[PDB]
């Protein structure tokens, strides 16, 4: 006896239903970050449309910290925040110009979250992210050189300091950031290390995100001997700035 | 000029991490951990130390048993001769049972090895199984390890296993060789009539082809983020950072949508896991219910048409 | 490692991926290496035939006395130059059939007048002479005996397979096709003519052995799968090249020649001749071909030699 | 100055360069020469 | 050519230009050779003055 | 609309070309120079498909037109045209479509390269996205020129381009045994692997046990350590699946590359230079 | 040439150079080698002076 | 610009000059030995 | 590097005697090999 349908043909369907709930849940999971939308539409409608597009989104799950660290929830409602910029035209879809000095606007690449103030924490609870001053037990891999003593200089190969220490994570040991001692201002400030490059036969860090002037105001630690989240963002993304700011032809065009 | 974050340029060291402590029931841990300089300009210094109970311990047994009943096949093969055995190591191979065995066990000098090594292999992956399934729970992590490693095993046994008794001879099954292994690949789709017109031959290469692409952009997306702390998913994912933020904001502005730092990882598993299910699904509808692909799909519509340029006549008319 | 560009053939449609491949300059050279013999000149056609001028002619009865020489001559360039006539010929005493040579080149004789008369299905009206396999030589160069292939203990039977062989062109693959397909008559097909299970029990294995013959045929010929295939669908003849169609009468030849003419010789050929299993050097694909896709690139000697046709 | 040379190191710099441009240049003439002498392809 | 030309080392890197024209070169080299024993031009291979091949 | 954090980075300039002429987003999408050059690339292509589709192999009214998904068959020219121009109707529309595909995927990657100046970020997607048009360019540029036709090239077509790939790879009579595609298969599988093992281990800390916190980098390292003996690390993880990635798919160009410009026998038979080495 | 061509390690780093060319030069050597043993010019299986397989 | 002095540059390019010269000339040699013994234009 | 100029004087010299002297060793064993092969 001879049919068209077969078993292939039955699984391959099966699949599809399958494949098509699969992607719907996935996207669900999407939208437990940055929802519902910031439009034009929600403002005239006094806030009564909100725009969460297809499909909507989950019920929030639930994260519990560690070491009674507290409750995060998601999706979450999230408090606007001030954007300190201005509309470059009024039309829809322009882009913004930082207000002021753009390196200190708090904009675009400058722009980062209010994280939360306290610590990543080890497993047994310390402080993650700390000094070699502080975790002693730390040391150079044999081989490498001891950033320690090196100078550091901008973009523009003017010295901004000397490095003071080195800041490295307790849980996977690595460095994270080195502590400038800054010539102008004899302030210690962090570098991350992803805005820095070594070489290593001259003992030179070279940050190519800001000019040696602009280290006088990188963002400032509440306690010297360990970082909280929020400051972590407000330090990577102040270097960040630099990289559309820090001159006048990084803004482009090349032609 | 940027640091790309590739290589480790300054390495530091602290006391090896002995690990997470287990709960009681579990052995403690055994090695000596060392440092790899080498290994540290890439990634973590530290090896060991290594965890090891009865699962394991019987897991390695079994393997092992699989792996040098290959390879003293293989030797064999060329009479004992190591430089033999060098020179042709990659067409050696432990050959399935000869097709008048049907499923029964078969005689050590004919297939009775190859029969041996899959069983004991099987074993020693099915105990790896319940290895990862274990170590996930002696730290309260859920099971999404054990759940994607399954899903290969699934795979793994259609090939090996299933279709061969559901087809009713373990000539059927897979060779354990590199080119042997080869050869069985190319000539399956030869024998059922074009693998490339299996549609779930097709998912699966839209799927492995897609891990591929999602690793590319996941990892380079982290990588260009870990100026802010980005490779730290854990605390991204419960404390939205910049990282996180210019992440999603990348994805929006180059194709329209976005995911989370979290939900990035549900799309990863299910590409990698989709790869193995419609692997296994396509190879187990293969000579079971479809003999030949290409006329499955002639009859179902799909199978291009050209304007005919060569053509032969069938001596078998004639 | 080569170097670019190749040469290139269109065999398909445009995007089909059917084409060919080759190196230049080892084309040239091949060419050089595949040169055929100028033909003698032509000879007088009068006078007695052979069948009653000669003693023991049971062959070429019909040729003129001056054919029948230059027939002679011919076979001694092609198949033993350094030897002379007596490579077939016992001394003082060309009619006498006592030496293993003269018996075995009578049925070579009957061999060439079948493949030119008979098989033009395969070798069209180009033909074979002699020379197509012995290129001068007594023992062709490319005469096969069936391969045992590397030694095991005792205990474990050889799988014949799973080893580096040239015979496969270096693939695992079952490395002694020849015995089975092209001496004996083993099914080469495998592909079912239905798309849903339940009426082909071909298997896997099987699958490989034909794998393998095929990698040996394509070698053989100097050429790629797509030369006979549209490999989309390696069973369709409607979609397959005319190439295919001669390939499929080239096998039955090789059976037929291996079978009835070369195998029947065994107990007159002396122990050199053969391999180890007892069996006589024999006829593949490669033993006319020598990697080209016509012999001699097809060089047209047959014509000029009446004595190589039946009546 | 956009490349932090002076007015006088561009001027030795473009001597320089000139010169040693014009040299090569005159290598490759010599041995265009040379090819088509031995194997004109023209 | 002009009498200022000069003034296009204050604006072009002068390292920049050389090691750019070294690059070029070489790859331009290999490429002509290459493109040359491609074509019947090709002096290796063109049994030119004798093949040596042939003395046995 | 706008992500809900997203209004403080839409920040003006980081173009490479255009400036505040095509500065600007369309809903999510940013658009810019690379926007509006790809876009027509993008538009032209997908409808000179459609209009391929529209009158097949030998014209609408023949039975070999066809709407069917899977059979739609675009196809390059014939050989014999070499390096020059086909006409529309026997493959140059193939070729127009090639030339659309390539603007389309370039100005995509342009594209890319001015959002992360926008954002401040590594170059590292744009970088690898290189790789796949890289790999996409040795399929109809670079090995069709060092053959001498874009004939060579692959048909645009669901089911057609397989066919394409089979009978390339079975002009080498076992293309399994091409060196440089079992090293680029090998990446291809230990990529996915590697991406299931990524995926569930952030997804098993993040998502614990009941009663379980969310655990932390100590217990990602534990973990695999105690099944291999071995961690790579947090961050590593993404450098080593951008490496086996790339990997895959720069070895992917090379092996086919390879495949005629450099090797024409069959592939097994290029392992002979081993099997012949003077030591065995 | 010119007076003044040493100045070129002003702009250039010696050792650099140094280095690249002798790597350059390596690599050439082997590669023109295998090139030119794979012409006609085959200096090693052109049986000259004699074959020495056909002594056996 | 390198970190070497005019005379360093001066030195340097002396011996350079003399050991490019030298080994051009070893070049030479060799391939007059080739082109006697196999003439290849 | 960190050598003085009399450790390159040094280290020179020793470097080129034994270079000779390997040098010389491998004209020995090409003279050895002509006579018993030769090549071209
Ligand atoms: C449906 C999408 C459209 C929905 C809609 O109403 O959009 C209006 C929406 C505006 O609505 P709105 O008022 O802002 O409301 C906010 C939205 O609702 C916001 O709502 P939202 O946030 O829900 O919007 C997201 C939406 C909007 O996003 C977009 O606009 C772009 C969407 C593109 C979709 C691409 C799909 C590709 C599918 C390929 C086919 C293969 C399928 C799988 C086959 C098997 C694979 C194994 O995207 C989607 O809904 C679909 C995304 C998921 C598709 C995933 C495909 C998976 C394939 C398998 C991969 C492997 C699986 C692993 C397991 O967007 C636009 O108007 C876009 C304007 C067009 C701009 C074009 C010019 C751009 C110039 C630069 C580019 C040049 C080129
Ligand atoms: C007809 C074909 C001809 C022939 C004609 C040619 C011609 C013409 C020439 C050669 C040249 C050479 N031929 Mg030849 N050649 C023939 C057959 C041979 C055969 C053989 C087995 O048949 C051998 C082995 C040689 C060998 C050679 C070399 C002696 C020489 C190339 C040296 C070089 O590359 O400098 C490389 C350059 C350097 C500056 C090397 C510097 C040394 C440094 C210090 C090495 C340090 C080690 C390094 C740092 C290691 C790297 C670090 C790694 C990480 C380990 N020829 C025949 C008979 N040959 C050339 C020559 O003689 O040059 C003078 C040359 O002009
Ligand atoms: C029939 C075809 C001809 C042929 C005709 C051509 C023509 C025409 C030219 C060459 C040129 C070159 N040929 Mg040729 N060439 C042939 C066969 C050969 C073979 C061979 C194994 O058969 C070799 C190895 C060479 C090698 C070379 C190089 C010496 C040179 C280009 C190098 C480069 O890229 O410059 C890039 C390097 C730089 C820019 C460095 C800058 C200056 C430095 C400091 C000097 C380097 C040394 C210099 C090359 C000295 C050699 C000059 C001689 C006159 C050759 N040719 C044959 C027989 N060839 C070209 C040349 O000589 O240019 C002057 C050139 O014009
Ligand atoms: C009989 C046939 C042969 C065979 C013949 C060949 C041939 C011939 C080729 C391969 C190629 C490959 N083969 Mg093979 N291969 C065989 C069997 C195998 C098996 C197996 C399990 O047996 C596997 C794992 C592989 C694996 C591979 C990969 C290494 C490679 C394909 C990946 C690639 O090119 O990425 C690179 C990725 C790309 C080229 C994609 C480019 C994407 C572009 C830039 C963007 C497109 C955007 C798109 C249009 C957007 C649409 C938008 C939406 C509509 C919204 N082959 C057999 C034995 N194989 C191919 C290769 O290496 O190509 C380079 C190739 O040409
Ligand atoms: C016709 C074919 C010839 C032949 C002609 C050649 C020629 C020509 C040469 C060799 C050379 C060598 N041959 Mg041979 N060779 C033949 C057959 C053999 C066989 C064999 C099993 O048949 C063996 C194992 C060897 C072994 C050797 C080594 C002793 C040597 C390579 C040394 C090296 O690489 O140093 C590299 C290491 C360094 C540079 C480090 C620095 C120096 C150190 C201290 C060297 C150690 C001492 C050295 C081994 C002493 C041996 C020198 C003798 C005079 C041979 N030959 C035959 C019969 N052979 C070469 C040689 O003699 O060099 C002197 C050489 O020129
Ligand atoms: C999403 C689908 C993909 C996938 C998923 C996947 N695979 C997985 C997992 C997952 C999620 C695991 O959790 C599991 C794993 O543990 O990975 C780290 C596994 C795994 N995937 C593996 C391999 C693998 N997966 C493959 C494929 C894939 N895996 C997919 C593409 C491939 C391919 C592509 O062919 C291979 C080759 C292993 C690394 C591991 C399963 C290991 C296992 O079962 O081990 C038991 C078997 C043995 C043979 C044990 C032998 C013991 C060894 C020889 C060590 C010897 C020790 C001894 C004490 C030495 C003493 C010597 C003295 C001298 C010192
Ligand atoms: C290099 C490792 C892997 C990789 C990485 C990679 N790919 C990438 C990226 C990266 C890092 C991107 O950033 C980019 C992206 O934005 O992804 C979301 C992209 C991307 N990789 C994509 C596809 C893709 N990548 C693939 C592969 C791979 N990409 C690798 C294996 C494949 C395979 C394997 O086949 C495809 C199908 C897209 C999702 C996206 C690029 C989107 C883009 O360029 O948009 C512009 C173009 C269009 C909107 C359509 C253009 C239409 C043409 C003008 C006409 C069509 C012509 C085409 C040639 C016809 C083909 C027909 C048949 C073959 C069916
Ligand atoms: C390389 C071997 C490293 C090694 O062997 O490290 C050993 C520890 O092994 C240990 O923990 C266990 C180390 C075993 C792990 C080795 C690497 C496993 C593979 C890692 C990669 C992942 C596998 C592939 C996943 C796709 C050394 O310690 P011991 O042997 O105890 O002796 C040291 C004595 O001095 C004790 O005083
Ligand atoms: C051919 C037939 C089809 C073939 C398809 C085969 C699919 C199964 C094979 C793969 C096995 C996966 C096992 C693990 C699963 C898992 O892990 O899911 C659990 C995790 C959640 O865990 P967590 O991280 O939230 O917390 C961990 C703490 N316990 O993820 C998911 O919820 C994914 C969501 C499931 C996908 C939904 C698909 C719905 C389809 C609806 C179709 C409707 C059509 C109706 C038509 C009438
Ligand atoms: C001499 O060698 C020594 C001793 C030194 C050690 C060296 C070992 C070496 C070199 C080994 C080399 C091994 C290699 C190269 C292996 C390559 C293997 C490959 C590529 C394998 C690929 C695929 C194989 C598969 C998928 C096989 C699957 C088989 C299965 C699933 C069989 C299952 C069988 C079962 C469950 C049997 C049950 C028996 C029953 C119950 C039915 O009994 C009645
Ligand atoms: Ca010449
Ligand atoms: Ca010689
Ligand atoms: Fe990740
Ligand atoms: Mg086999």
């Amino acid at each position: 006896i001879t049919h068209y349908i077969d078993a292939a043909q039955i699984t391959i369907w099966a699949f599809w239903l399958f494949f098509f709930g699969l992607i719907i849940y996935l996207r669900r999971e999407d939208k437990r970050e940055g929802y519902p939308l910031d439009s034009d539409r929600t403002e005239r409608s006094g806030g009564r449309v909100k725009v969460v597009g297809f499909p909507d989104l989950p019920d929030p799950k639930t994260f519990v910290l560690p070491h009674n660290g507290g409750t995060v929830v998601a999706p979450r409602v999230e408090a606007p925040v001030a954007v300190n910029a201005t509309p470059f035209s009024p039309a829809p879809g322009s882009p913004l110009v930082p207000n002021g000095d753009p390196m200190l606007s708090g904009f675009g690449p400058a722009a980062s979250p209010d994280r939360p103030k306290h610590c990543d924490l080890t497993f047994e609870g310390l402080p993650k992210i700390v000094p070699m001053r502080v975790a002693k037990e730390f040391s150079i891999a044999e081989g490498d050189p001891d950033p320690r003593g090196m100078t550091v200089v901008g973009l523009d190969g003017e010295v901004a300091g000397t490095v003071s220490d080195v800041w490295v994570d307790r849980s996977e040991p690595q460095i994270r950031y080195l502590e400038v001692e800054v010539a102008a201002n004899k302030k210690k400030v962090l570098l991350p290390i992803g805005f820095s490059r070594f070489d290593k036969k001259a003992r030179k860090v070279k940050v190519d995100a800001i000019k040696a002037a602009h280290f006088a105001n990188v963002p400032t630690l509440s306690n010297p001997d360990q970082v909280t989240l929020y400051e972590e963002d407000k330090v990577c993304a102040y270097y960040a700035g630099g990289k559309l700011y820090a001159t006048a032809e990084r803004a482009g065009p090349l032609l | 000029p940027e640091y790309q974050n590739i290589f480790t340029a300054v390495q530091v060291r602290a006391p090896a991490y002995p690990g997470v402590p287990l709960p009681k029931g579990n052995l403690p841990r055994i090695g000596r951990p060392i440092f790899s300089y080498w290994l540290g300009k890439i990634g973590d210094a530290q090896i060991g130390p290594i965890y090891l109970g009865l699962t394991g311990t019987l897991s390695i047994f079994f393997g092992l048993v699989a792996i040098s009943i290959i390879g003293f096949n293989m030797l064999a093969s060329v009479h004992w001769d190591v430089f033999q055995f060098l020179k042709h190591f990659f067409w050696l191979g432990l050959e399935p049972p000869p097709p008048q065995y049907g499923l029964r066990i078969p005689p050590l000098s004919e297939g009775g090895w190859w029969l041996m090594a899959g069983l004991f292999l099987t074993l020693s992956i099915l105990l790896w199984w319940v290895r990862t399934y274990k170590r996930a729970e002696a730290l309260g992590m859920s099971q999404h390890l054990s759940w994607a490693f399954a899903a290969a095993i699934f795979f793994y046994l259609v090939l090996g296993f299933i279709r061969p008794v559901m087809m009713g001879s373990w000539a059927k099954a897979v060779p354990f060789g590199i080119f042997p292994h080869l050869d069985w690949t190319a000539a399956f789709s030869i024998r059922y009539g074009n693998l490339y017109y299996n549609p779930f031959h097709m998912l699966s290469i839209a799927f492995l082809y897609g891990s591929a692409l999602l690793f590319a952009m996941h990892g380079a997306t982290i990588l260009s983020v870990s100026r802010f702390g980005g490779d730290r998913e854990i605390d991204q994912i419960t404390h939205r950072g910049t990282a996180a933020e210019r992440a999603a904001l990348f994805w929006r502005w180059t194709m329209g949508f976005n995911v989370t730092m979290e939900s990035i990882h549900r799309w990863a598993w299910w590409c990698a896991v989709l790869t193995v299910i419609t692997a296994g699904i396509g190879i187990l509808l293969s000579g079971t219910v479809v003999d030949n692909w290409y006329l499955w799909a002639v009859k179902h519509g799909m199978a291009p048409a050209y304007p005919e340029v060569v053509t032969a006549v069938n001596p078998y008319e004639t | 490692c080569e170097g670019p560009p190749p040469g290139t053939e269109q065999i398909g449609y445009r995007g089909v991926g059917m084409e060919n491949y080759y190196n230049k300059r080892q084309r040239a050279l091949s060419i050089q290496a595949n040169q055929p013999v100028e033909s003698l000149p032509a000879a007088d056609s009068t006078g007695p035939k052979a069948s009653e001028v000669y003693q023991n002619v049971q062959v070429l009865k019909d040729l003129s006395v001056g054919e029948f020489t230059r027939t002679m001559v011919a076979v001694t360039t092609w198949v033993s130059p350094k030897e002379g006539c007596n490579y077939c010929h016992v001394p003082g005493n060309w009619a006498s059939d006592d030496i293993y040579t003269k018996v075995v080149s009578r049925r070579m004789f009957e061999l060439v007048r079948a493949a030119n008369s008979d098989w033009k299905a395969h070798v069209a009206e180009t033909g074979v002479t002699c020379y197509t396999c012995h290129r001068g030589n007594p023992v062709p160069k490319y005469a096969w005996v069936t391969d045992p292939g590397p030694k095991y203990p005792s205990g474990l039977k050889p799988t014949g397979q799973n080893y580096g062989s040239k015979t496969v062109a270096y693939a695992s693959l079952p490395f002694d096709p020849l015995t089975p397909f092209l001496d004996q008559a083993n099914e080469i097909r495998i592909t079912g003519n239905a798309a849903l299970a339940g009426s082909n029990p071909a298997s896997l294995k099987q699958a490989e052995w034909t794998f393998g013959l095929m990698m040996n045929i394509s070698d053989s010929l100097g050429v790629g799968c797509t030369f006979c295939h549209n490999t989309r669908a390696f069973n369709d003849w409607t979609q397959s090249t005319p190439k295919r169609t001669t390939a499929w009468y080239a096998i039955r030849h090789v059976r037929d020649i291996n079978q009835n003419y070369i195998w029947p010789l065994n107990d007159v050929l002396p122990a050199s001749r053969k391999g180890p299993y007892g069996d006589p050097l024999r006829v593949s694909c490669m033993t006319c071909h020598q990697a080209v896709n016509k012999p001699l690139y097809g060089a047209q000697m047959a014509k000029d030699y009446p004595g190589l046709y039946k009546t | 100055s956009l490349t932090g040379l002076t007015d006088d190191e561009a001027k030795e710099f473009h001597a320089i360069f000139m010169q040693s441009m014009y040299a090569w240049f005159g290598l490759v003439v010599i041995a265009h020469l040379l090819a088509w002498l031995y194997r004109p392809w023209l | 050519m002009n009498a200022n030309l000069y003034k296009i080392w204050l604006i072009l890197d002068p390292r920049r230009v050389l090691v750019s024209i070294v690059a070029f070169q070489i790859v331009l080299g290999l490429l002509i050779h290459m493109i040359v024993l491609s074509t019947d031009l090709n002096w290796l291979d063109d049994n030119i003055p004798v093949s040596y091949q042939a003395l046995g | 609309a706008m992500l809900s954090f997203e209004k403080k980075y839409r920040v003006r300039g980081g173009t490479l070309i255009g400036g505040d002429l095509f500065d600007f987003w369309v809903g999510p999408f940013y658009v810019g120079f690379f926007g509006v050059v790809g876009f027509c690339f993008t538009l032209l292509g997908v409808l000179l498909i459609v209009w391929g589709a529209t009158i097949g192999p030998t014209g609408p009214t023949s039975d070999l037109q066809t709407y069917n998904l899977w059979r739609i068959s675009i196809a390059p020219p014939d050989l014999s045209y070499g390096l020059r121009m086909a006409p529309l109707t026997e493959g140059g529309l193939w070729q127009i479509i090639t030339i659309c595909a390539a603007g389309a995927f370039i100005s995509w990657a342009l594209r890319e390269v001015e959002i992360c100046r926008k954002l401040g970020i590594g170059f590292h997607v744009p970088f690898a996205f290189s790789f796949a048009i890289g790999a996409y360019l040795v399929l109809v540029f670079v090995r069709p020129l060092l053959m001498g036709a874009w004939g060579h090239g692959f048909p645009y077509g669901i089911l057609s381009h397989l066919d394409w790939v089979s009978n390339v790879g079975y002009q080498f009579l076992h293309f399994h045994y091409n060196p440089a595609h079992m090293l680029a298969i090998s990446f291809f599988f230990t990529n996915c692997l590697a991406l299931s093992m990524h995926g569930s281990l952030i997804l098993s800390v993040t998502n614990p046990q009941k009663g379980e916190p969310v655990k932390t980098s100590e217990h990602e390292n534990t973990f695999f350590r105690d099944i291999v003996g071995y961690s790579i690390g947090a961050l590593a993880i993404h450098r080593l699946g951008l490496f086996l990635a790339l990997s895959a798919a720069f070895w992917s160009a090379v092996c086919i590359l390879i495949s005629g410009p450099f090797w024409t026998r069959g592939w097994p038979e290029w392992w002979n230079w081993w099997l012949e080495l003077p030591l065995w």
